[PDB]
């Protein structure tokens, strides 16, 4: 059955600068089968209070989803969004860049 | 400009772990404005969008009903489809579903869609003409010939042109200062050294809805699309979208460089350069 | 308002 691995993008929903508060926001798309687990890291630990978008998929049948939470970025906080799809070997992570 | 109407449903078996799961949800446009989950406790049609809570209880319990029958039809479906394929009780399976109506400026419909998945392949679809089919494999041509002889096309024909249509443009009123109005996107370029003679140029688009954008970098006028990284326009959460495009420059050809910006809540489309002060 | 129109496979 075709598989196929999720993209992954992490971002805020507003420019941060630090000290204000923001969302965190983790958008995994493109994947297949629909099984996924997506969990939102601070200092590379799971953040409590998370919540995501209801299950929809595009014109090419691949799912998405949003995963986010209310955040306030620092300098001292690394964030990060780690996903896990049967199309992977390990979890990936992928690091919030403000850049990005 | 024009509008459309969608529903989604996900069906997925999980055997050995619980019954099979039933997820609805309803766009209209880039919208999502209402949900279902078989999973939930008290499993119910749901809003999503603000407009369309004004909605009364005989509709949100008619939603919930059609709902929950459509999730029996789609566990059945599931077990009909290990049929047609031979395949076993072990494995868990996925059905998907889109449907919905396009229509133009005159509020007349443009084009209904009825579209249906097994494991994320094309099964059966309507075709444009609302009448007949087009299934994908021998198993699907089971299911069109069922579907032939229920006259099932006439059904959805009937509910594409009327119900469809009338739904949209009525919700398309409720939610008027939202649906039908176009947020631009707000943009800029953004500068990131990779080394001492590279850098990284990066257009934004930023708070925009609908979805659709065009982002596109040129050097002397001369499009990069071959070398553009271009994201997938992302929700920003808020019902408003993102997107951005970069390019590696060699450092001092940057002015060089223009990002071009279409979106229809632009006047026009923008021309931006990096702008160091 | 979603359809109503059963599909059976």
């Amino acid at each position: 059955m075709i598989q196929r691995t999720p993209k992954i993008q992490v971002y805020s929903r507003h420019p941060a600068e630090n000290g204000k508060s923001n969302f965190l926001n983790c958008y995994v798309s493109g994947f297949h089968p629909s099984d996924i687990e997506v969990d939102l890291l601070k200092n590379g630990e799971r953040i409590e209070k998370v919540e995501h978008s209801d299950l929809s998929f595009s014109k090419d049948w691949s799912f998405y989803l949003l995963y986010y939470t209310e955040f306030t970025p620092t300098e001292k906080d690394e964030y990060a969004c780690r996903v896990n799809h049967v199309t992977l070997s390990q979890p990936k992570i992928v690091k919030w860049d403000r850049d990005m | 400009g024009s509008h459309s109407m969608r529903y989604f449903y996900t069906a997925m078996s999980r055997p050995g772990r619980g019954e099979p799961r039933f997820i609805a949800v309803g766009y209209v446009d880039d919208t999502q404005f209402v949900r279902f989950d078989s999973d939930a406790a008290s499993p119910r049609m749901a809003p999503r969008a603000p407009w369309i809570e004004q909605e009364g209880p005989e509709y949100w319990d008619g939603e919930t009903r059609n709902m929950k029958a459509s999730a029996q039809t789609y566990r059945e479906n599931l077990r009909i489809a290990l049929r047609y394929y031979n395949q076993s009780e072990a494995g868990s399976h996925i059905i998907q579903v889109m449907y919905g109506c396009d229509v133009g400026p005159d509020g007349r419909l443009l084009r209904g869609h009825d579209q249906s998945a097994y494991d994320g392949k094309d099964y059966i679809a309507l075709n444009e003409d609302l009448s007949s089919w087009t299934a994908a494999d021998t198993a699907a041509q089971i299911t069109q010939r069922k579907w032939e002889a229920a006259r099932v096309a006439e059904q959805l024909r009937a509910y594409l042109e009327g119900l469809c249509v009338e739904w949209l443009r009525r919700y398309l009123e409720n939610g008027k200062e939202t649906l039908q109005r176009a947020d631009p996107p707000k943009t800029h370029v953004t500068h990131h050294p990779i080394s001492d003679h590279e850098a990284t140029l990066r257009c934004w688009a930023l708070g925009f809805y609908p979805a659709e954008i065009t982002l596109t970098w040129q050097r002397d006028g001369e499009d990069q699309t071959q070398d553009t990284e271009l994201v997938e326009t992302r929700p920003a959460g808020d019902r408003t979208f993102q997107k951005w495009a970069a390019v590696v420059v060699p450092s001092g050809e940057e002015q060089r460089y223009t990002c071009h910006v279409q979106h229809e809540g632009l006047p026009k489309p923008l021309t931006l350069r990096w702008e160091p002060h | 308002q979603a359809s109503q129109e059963v599909k059976n496979w």
